[PDB]
């Protein structure tokens, strides 16, 4: 414990500065595409190494200090001192694991580090904890959302299961055929759909789908996906001209538009209410300290 | 009896007795629809056209 | 003399604003002549004062260390400009900081003096966590890097702005997927710079669901714990012929003549159908007629509106607008019913007091409009191709790829556009930031401005990447600021208006009801029963629905020849299992005690649909695609459970039920704009690459209010905007005189969809708080202290042993039972 | 065949109803006649069906008469079971299976 | 020596201008397709 008497030192505006600078290590580094670098990316390649051996004989320096075997299990009971070891692990297992392999999956880490910033500043530390000290209110809301998501889910995996796969190429060719400001619409020859206008064009099958086959109700995943982008209420209306494109105009609309009006709307309104009453419960309890 | 007294649930159980005699109706009046292929009209229903 | 400064700093004002592109010479002469003028007064009179006032005391107010900023740097740009000055990016400093001026009025209103020291202390409290939403925001923009970044590199020409390749690039697409607009396209690039719609790809989702989520809630905390404890403290720093049957008549009657004009076609004037309705509505009109013509004579504001209405009516049989103006139909229901007159009454109220807040937003929104103007004035010109950057230069033809594919082009003419929003002049630039705003479009501006180039130049892409922030400080300031106290001026103008706990737990004992609970005879009724509602029953019976969930979730498409063959007698298993347990529950309930439970009603008819499905879907192969939504809709069984999603849900609808006429208003709304825009933009041609199509229109009634849905949730509101402009083709159906087709919609359009907007979106917001408003006992509830919770305890411990209700209990049981309830109650 | 039966089936509780305190019957009656109506509707669209797989065609006469009264019946069920039951609450004390 | 830079990208374009200007060269921009064909025959006003 020899060390102790650095800890209490103002050795913590000495580690919350080289945080600061491990940020702006990852800000200038620039990101190219397979596998090619430049000259600072490869300097700070070097830094990495710097601030990998000062953020480890920090810890090193301070779990022989404080921590030990075990002697309370309780240096570690902070939740922060928990989360910069991991943040100081994944640095020398990422660290050795390339020099000995001579992975990028594993250099997103590097991100977490701005973690410490907030674990070395105590007024962030009652802010995040608030933060989160609001969210069990939530856990009815959260679970209805879920609920909801899944019952649209389900009804849309059953009445547009398959259906916009088909869409107008120019006859003979695999070339999608639209106009000036289009985006490839599904089609429905021999059907209530839109019939396809473009001239020298026919209406085939085996095409991916509308938005390079990612939007579509054709598995239990890919109907959560478009039902979650719609209830966020951004492109509701195209994947509802697509279903109306692909089976006809009159009833699909039931489906969207009350998804709008119950997941978007309504929702909002609760998660709204729940927050303003939890945020006045503590204000007239703060009120009176 | 204040479900079954009150006049707005008998608006309502007459109401539907029109549905009712309209669905009996359905079922066995052929005038529903029409074919002109082109005279030689048809007259459809759901037990015969 | 106070009186003779609001001359000049009005006159200043004017001077500024009246700055466009291409302006007459003799104007900017006016101008730059008005602004000295106007600074040797301000210097003048600030040191006439000064010797008026003392030089020390007058460095006393808050007010006066700022004006001799204005004084200095004046008279310092005046002189800059005498100087080797040069290209605008210092030119720029000098003539917005120039604006400065502007700042004037915000100390002169006098109650804007110190909302502003309201407001500046409302972000000096939370700026903690205002720092914790950046440290997010930054960390999602590394994240993106190392995820997305360098990875775009797809080979067509598409152009990707929005991607993660350097740092600001990232923090301006975080931004963009936090603000919510375009977050699917970026969402979708991200999705295919990896495989594709397939296992490892479709993951990289999730970095957008997490972004989006837990953003968008770190965001409603922070401007939410300002307009609802930092506004909160400002009011303590302020305040220390009569037949009934008659006018229902009456009423359905207004109703038929407002439907009378729903329906009609706008395309065919000459419809056979609007033939049976023209004399439809003279039949209703003589009606309206000859019943109020009787109401003036009893008599010698809503008596004279019907008045007004009424002369229009039966004077048709200048045009347009007198058809148009006959909107008024609706706007006869209010005095005759009750609660609408209330409540229309009741938002007049909230208007000229949130009236203060409307008028320094818009303030702020035109000293931000003459910054654009001076920014980027006659820059949002370019070509057809982005090669010729000069308008001489952008003549003749050139060549586009079709699909980026050299051996494939043709001719297409090139032409010097300018963009729709641009910022030439001060309306332009105030429309244009409108629309940034409302979170429309806003990156497409964005990217705009960014390629700025010069005064009629096109764009060069990534020019000024720093003209970012211009836009991040408008959307933070307007969109997210005060835009989230604008919202607390409206629960000061609601929760103002309408111990405790105590009357309302009197209240409750006073008036309670107990329960029934129908314990059964019959040993053998009583045995089947005992087993039906055991506990251990509920709990194997609501994992039968989370097994009959998965097996409608495993359903796929392009499957094989035996996952539906399994699939569809799985149906009829989980059907016959379902009809069993509720057959079981009539055997208990005796049938009568069954059906005194809506649960055991709304399960009774999913049974019963559930089983007709089954008929309908198997006599394919013995001898309605939405009977199979009954298999579905058994999910909601699981909602009998949860005791607090279920008091959570009814606690919110019945208060939607209990305010009908706030919602009534939006659906007046509705119906008003939707009359309007089938007159107004009814005969635009339907064409494909448009935003007036098959799919969104105003030629039916369903179709525009479709569209008003649509530009409520704001899709791209401004590009049906820019549908409308009077450039517009006629459709054929339509009468037009020959050679003019290009004669339809109006600049009227302008108008509409930016009243709209407004409108709807001050609704919306008036009937969210009006919701939250009548339930805020619930959402502000103590849970250690008492509640009504508890005294349903009591009533269900109370019906347990007295199961038919019957009022009495004996004492016995009565002293026994008091063991059982909580400490609060007990 | 089936819509009809239905419809019986609703008529006979629907009546049934009226004496012997059972007032609760209508629960049960009124979701029957919804089904009805709702085969109907689902017999409109099968002969519409076949009716664009057979010229000019033109629904006349019965059609009205079938859209009409599946969509009465149909109503009518929804507003005969909304009137049966109780109430939303709309109070602290209220409650769904409350005593009369 | 005549150096071409293809595409619409970030980087830096002094060295290869520079490489140009050295060595009796030219220095070329393409940025699209329709940029192509005029700048890849203009070599020879130089080579003349
Ligand atoms: C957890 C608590 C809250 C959650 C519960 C809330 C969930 C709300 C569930 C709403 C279901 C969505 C309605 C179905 C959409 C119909 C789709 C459609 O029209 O086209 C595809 C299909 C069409 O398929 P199709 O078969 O025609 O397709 C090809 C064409 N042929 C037939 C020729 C091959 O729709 C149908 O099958 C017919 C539908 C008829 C009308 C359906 C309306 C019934 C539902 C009314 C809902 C009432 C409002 C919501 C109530 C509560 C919500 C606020
Ligand atoms: C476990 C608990 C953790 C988190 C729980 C959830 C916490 C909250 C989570 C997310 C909050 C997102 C807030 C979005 C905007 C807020 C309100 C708003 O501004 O209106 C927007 C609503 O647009 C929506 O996005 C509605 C989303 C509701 C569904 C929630 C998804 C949850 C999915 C689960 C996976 C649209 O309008 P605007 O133009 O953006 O705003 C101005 C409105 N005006 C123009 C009319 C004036
Ligand atoms: C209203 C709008 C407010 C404006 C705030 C703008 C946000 C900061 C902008 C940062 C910046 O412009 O440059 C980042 C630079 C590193 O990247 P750079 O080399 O500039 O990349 C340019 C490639 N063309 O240099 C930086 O990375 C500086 C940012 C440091 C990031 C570390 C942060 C640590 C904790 C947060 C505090 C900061
Ligand atoms: C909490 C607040 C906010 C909530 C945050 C939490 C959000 C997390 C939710 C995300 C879950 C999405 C899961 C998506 C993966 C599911 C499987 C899938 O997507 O693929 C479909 C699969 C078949 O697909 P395919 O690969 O085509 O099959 C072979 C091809 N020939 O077919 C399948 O196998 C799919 C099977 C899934 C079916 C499950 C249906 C719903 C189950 C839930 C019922 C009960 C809910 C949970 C209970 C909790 C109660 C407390
Ligand atoms: C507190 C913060 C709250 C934040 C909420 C967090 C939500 C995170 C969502 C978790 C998602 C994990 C689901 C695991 C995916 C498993 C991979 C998989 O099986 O893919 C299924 C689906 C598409 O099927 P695919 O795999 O492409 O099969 C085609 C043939 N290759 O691939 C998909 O499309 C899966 C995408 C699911 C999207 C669900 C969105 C709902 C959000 C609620
Ligand atoms: C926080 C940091 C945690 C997130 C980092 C973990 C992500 C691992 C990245 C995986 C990867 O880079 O590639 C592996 C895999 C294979 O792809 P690859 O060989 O790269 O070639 C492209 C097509 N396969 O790539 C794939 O095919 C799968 C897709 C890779 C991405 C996986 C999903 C990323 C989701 C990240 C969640 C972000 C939210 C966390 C925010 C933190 C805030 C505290
Ligand atoms: C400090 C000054 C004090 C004075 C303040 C007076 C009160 C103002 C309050 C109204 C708010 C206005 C804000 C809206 C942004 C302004 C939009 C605009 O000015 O557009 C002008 C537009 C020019 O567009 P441009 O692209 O140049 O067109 C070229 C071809 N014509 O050309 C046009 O024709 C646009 C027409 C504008 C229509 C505006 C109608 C708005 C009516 C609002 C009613 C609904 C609000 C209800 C309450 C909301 C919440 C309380
Ligand atoms: C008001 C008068 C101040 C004018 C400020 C200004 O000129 O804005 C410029 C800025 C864009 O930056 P830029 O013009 O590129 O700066 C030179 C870098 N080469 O764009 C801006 O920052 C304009 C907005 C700056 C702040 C305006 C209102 C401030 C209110 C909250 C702070
Ligand atoms: C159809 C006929 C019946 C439909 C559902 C019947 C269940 C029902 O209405 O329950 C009432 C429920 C909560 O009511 P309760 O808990 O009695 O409130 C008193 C507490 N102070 O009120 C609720 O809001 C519970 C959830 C109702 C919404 C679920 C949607 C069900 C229909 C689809
Ligand atoms: C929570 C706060 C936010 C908002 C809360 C309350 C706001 C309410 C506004 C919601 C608006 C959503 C209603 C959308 C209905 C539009 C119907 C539709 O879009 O269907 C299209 C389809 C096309 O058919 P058609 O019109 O004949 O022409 C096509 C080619 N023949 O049409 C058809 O073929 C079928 C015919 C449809 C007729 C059904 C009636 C639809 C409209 C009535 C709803 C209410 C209308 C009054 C105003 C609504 C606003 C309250
Ligand atoms: C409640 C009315 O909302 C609006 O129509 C406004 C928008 C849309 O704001 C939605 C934000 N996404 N943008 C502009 C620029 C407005 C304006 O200039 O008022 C004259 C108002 C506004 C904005 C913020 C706060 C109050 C107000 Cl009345
Ligand atoms: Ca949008």
């Amino acid at each position: 414990a020899c060390i102790s008497i650095v800890e209490w030192k103002p050795f913590e505006t000495i580690i919350l500065l080289t945080i600061f600078a491990n940020c702006v290590a990852l800000a200038v580094y620039l990101p190219m595409p397979e596998d090619d670098n430049n000259s600072l990316n490869l300097g700070l390649e070097k830094l990495e190494y710097f601030f990998l051996t000062v953020f480890s004989i920090e810890a090193a320096m301070k779990i022989i200090a404080y921590g030990f075997l075990f002697h309370q299990d309780a240096y570690l009971r902070s939740g922060w001192n928990v989360l910069d070891f991991i943040i100081v692990f994944l640095g020398v297992f990422t660290a050795i694991l390339e020099q000995v392999n001579v992975v990028k999956a594993l250099r997103a880490f590097r991100v977490l580090r701005p973690l410490r910033l907030v674990s070395g500043v105590p007024s962030l530390q009652v802010v995040l904890n608030s933060i989160f000290k609001a969210m069990l209110p939530l856990f009815h809301i959260a679970l209805l959302v879920l609920f909801m998501v899944i019952i649209y889910a389900i009804i849309g995996l059953e009445l547009f299961k398959g259906k916009m796969h088909k869409t107008c190429y120019y006859i003979g060719t695999d070339i999608v055929a639209t106009v000036e400001n289009e985006k490839p619409s599904p089609c429905a020859r021999t059907g209530s759909g839109r019939p396809c206008t473009i001239n020298g064009s026919e209406c085939r099958g085996g095409w991916p789908g509308p938005n390079h086959g990612i939007t579509h109700f054709d598995n239990f995943g890919f109907s959560m996906l478009t039902v979650y982008q719609c209830i966020t209420m951004e492109g509701w209306t195209d994947v509802l001209y697509w279903v109306n494109d692909a089976i006809g105009n009159e009833w699909p609309w039931i489906y969207f538009v009350t998804l709008i009006l119950l997941g978007s709307f309504f929702i909002l309104n609760l998660v709204l209410g729940v927050l303003s009453g939890e945020f006045t419960k503590e204000r007239e309890k703060a009120k009176s300290r | 009896m204040s479900p079954t007294e009150a006049p707005k649930v008998r608006v309502t159980l007459f109401c539907i007795l029109v549905g009712i005699v309209l669905a009996m109706t359905a079922v066995v009046s052929d005038h529903w629809a029409v074919l002109s292929p082109h005279c030689e009209a048809a007259h459809f229903g759901l037990w015969r056209i | 003399f106070y009186w003779l400064v609001i001359l000049i700093v009005a006159l200043n004002t004017l001077s500024i604003a009246s700055e466009h592109h291409n302006q007459p010479l003799w104007l900017t002469h006016l101008q730059d002549i008005a602004n000295r003028v106007l600074l040797s007064l301000f210097t003048i009179e600030m040191l006439l004062k000064m010797y008026g006032l003392g030089l020390r005391q007058y460095f006393m107010s808050i007010f006066n260390r700022f004006d001799c900023f204005v004084v200095c740097s004046g008279i310092l740009e005046l002189l800059l400009v005498e100087s080797g000055a040069m290209t605008p990016l210092g030119i720029s400093v000098l003539r917005c900081i120039r604006l400065l001026r502007l700042f004037k009025i915000t100390k002169y209103w006098t109650s804007l003096s110190n909302l502003v020291a309201s407001l500046l202390n409302s972000i000096r409290s939370i700026a903690s966590l205002l720092l914790l939403l950046f440290l997010f925001i930054i960390i999602f923009a590394l994240l993106g890097m190392q995820l997305f970044g360098g990875r775009y590199d797809f080979e067509d020409t598409e152009v990707r702005r929005s991607n993660f390749d350097n740092f600001p690039q990232a923090l301006i697409s975080v931004f963009q997927v936090l603000t919510g607009e375009d977050w699917n396209s970026v969402m979708y690039n991200g999705i295919m710079a990896y495989g594709g719609p397939s296992y490892p790809g479709v993951l990289v989702c999730i970095y957008f669901i997490i972004l989006f989520v837990c953003g968008n809630y770190i965001l409603l905390n922070v401007f939410l714990a300002i307009a609802v404890d930092n506004l909160a403290e400002a009011e303590s720093l302020t305040s220390a012929v009569n037949a009934t049957w008659f006018t229902n008549f009456i009423l359905l009657f207004i109703l038929l003549s407002s439907a009378a004009l729903a329906a009609e076609d706008p395309i065919r004037a000459e419809s056979v159908r609007n033939q049976i309705l023209g004399y439809f509505d003279i039949a209703f009109t003589s009606v309206f007629t000859v019943e109020i013509v009787l109401k003036m004579t009893t008599y010698g504001y809503f008596n004279i509106l019907d008045l007004l209405v009424v002369a229009v009516s039966l004077i048709s049989m200048v045009v347009k607008i007198l058809r148009v103006l006959r909107v008024l139909r609706p706007l006869r229901a209010i005095n005759r019913a009750k609660g609408l007159k209330h409540v229309v009454q009741c938002v007049f109220v909230a208007i000229r007091t949130i009236g203060n807040i409307v008028l320094v937003t818009t303030l702020l929104q035109f000293m931000f409009a003459c910054i654009g103007v001076q920014l980027f004035k006659g820059k949002f010109f370019s070509c057809n191709d982005l090669s010729k950057m000069t308008e001489e230069e952008c003549r003749g033809y050139y060549y586009v790829y079709k699909d980026g594919d050299p051996t494939q082009m043709e001719l297409r003419p090139r032409q010097w556009i300018h963009n729709d929003f641009h910022f030439d002049n001060v309306l332009s630039a105030m429309m244009s930031l409108f629309t940034v705003s409302t979170f429309e479009g806003w990156p497409q501006l964005l990217y705009r401005a960014i390629d700025s180039n010069e005064e009629d130049m096109g764009p060069v892409y990534n020019n000024r990447v720093e003209m970012a922030i211009f836009f991040i400080i408008y959307i933070i300031l307007i969109a997210f600021f005060m835009m989230n106290i604008f919202v607390g001026f409206v629960i000061v103008t609601f929760q103002e208006q309408g111990d405790k706990n105590q009357r309302q737990c009197v209240q409750y004992a006073l008036k309670a009801r107990p329960l029934r609970c129908y314990i059964p005879k019959n040993p053998y009724q009583y045995q089947v029963w005992y087993v039906v509602t055991s506990s251990y029953f509920e709990y194997l019976m609501f994992a039968l629905i989370m097994l009959n969930t998965i097996c409608l979730g495993m359903q796929h498409y392009h499957q094989s020849e035996e996952m539906n063959h399994i699939s569809d007698i799985l149906n009829v298993a989980f059907t016959i299992i379902f009809t069993l347990e509720m057959i079981l529950k009539l055997l208990a309930f005796k049938a009568r005690g069954y059906f005194g439970d809506p649960w055991n009603v709304f399960d009774f008819l999913i049974v019963i649909g559930s089983i007709i499905d089954v008929i309908l879907s198997e006599i394919d192969t013995f001898l309605s695609a939405f009977f199979r939504l009954f298999r579905v809709m058994r999910l909601i069984k699981l909602l009998s459970r949860a005791e607090g999603v279920r008091t959570l849900l009814w606690t919110f609808i019945k208060s939607f039920q209990a305010l009908p006429y706030v919602a009534l208003l939006i659906v007046m709304l509705f119906f008003i704009y939707a009359v309007i825009g089938m007159q107004m933009f009814g005969k635009i041609a339907l064409v494909d690459g448009t935003q007036i199509n098959r799919n969104n229109n105003f030629q039916t009634f369903p179709q525009a209010v479709l569209l008003l849905f649509r530009c409520a949730t704001g899709e791209a509101w401004q590009e049906i905007l820019l549908a409308c402009s009077y450039g517009k083709l006629c459709d054929p159906e339509s009468d037009y005189a020959p050679g003019e087709e290009y004669t339809c919609g109006t600049n009227f359009a302008y108008y509409y969809f930016i009243s709209f907007y407004m409108l709807c979106a001050f609704l919306i917001i008036n009937l969210f708080v009006a919701v939250i408003m009548d339930n805020f006992d619930y959402l502000t509830r103590d849970w250690s202290i008492l509640g009504p919770h508890h005294l349903d305890e009591f009533k269900a411990i109370w019906a347990e042993y007295d199961p038919e209700a019957k009022g009495r209990i004996k004492h016995l049981d009565v002293v026994t039972l008091l063991r059982r309830i909580q400490p609060p109650l007990g | 065949v089936f819509s009809l039966g239905f419809l019986i089936m609703g008529t006979i509780c629907a009546l049934m109803a009226f004496r012997k305190k059972r007032d609760y019957l209508l629960r049960p009656a009124s979701m029957f006649y919804v089904f009805a109506g709702l085969c109907l509707f689902v017999s409109l669209e099968v002969m519409r069906q076949s009716v664009k797989r057979m010229i000019e065609y033109y629904y006349s006469w019965s059609f009205a008469c079938a859209c009409a009264a599946f969509v009465l019946l149909f109503l009518g069920g929804i507003s005969l079971l909304l009137f049966s039951l109780p109430r939303m609450p709309q109070n602290p004390w209220e409650s769904c299976m409350d005593a009369e | 020596v005549f150096t071409f830079s293809v595409g619409q990208h970030n980087y830096d374009r002094g060295p290869i201008q520079w490489m140009a200007c050295e060595n009796k060269g030219y220095y070329y921009e393409i940025p699209s397709i329709g940029a192509i064909r005029i700048n890849t025959q203009e070599y020879l006003d130089v080579l003349g």
